[PDB]
């Protein structure tokens, strides 16, 4: 049970390095994309105030 | 911007045309101008010797 506990532990914690990886290349992405959008936003709104 | 910069740069071709009209054709204003006064001067001059 402890195996089983400390696996469960273990494999949800792979899990979660897995979907934490994740979750920073997504965040990561998210912020280049989000700060590419505000510079793609920033150049349309620069461009329509051009 | 483009469109609205374009139509700016078409408009203002138009204009440095419009302009360069402005400007040859007051170029001819003050050749006529010049040569007005040069004919009406001589017109005077020929009215006194009239």
């Amino acid at each position: 049970k402890l195996e089983e506990a400390e696996k469960a532990a273990d494999e949800s914690e792979r899990g979660m390095k897995v979907i934490e990886s994740r979750a920073q290349k997504d965040e990561e992405k998210m912020e280049i994309q989000e700060i590419q959008l505000k510079e793609a936003k920033h150049i349309a709104e620069d461009a329509d105030r051009k | 911007y483009e469109e609205v910069a374009r139509k700016l740069v078409i408009i203002e071709s138009d204009l440095e045309r419009a302009e360069e009209r402005a400007e040859l054709s007051e170029g001819k204003c003050a050749e006529l101008e010049e040569e007005l006064k040069t004919v009406t001067n001589n017109l005077k001059s020929l009215e006194a010797q009239a």
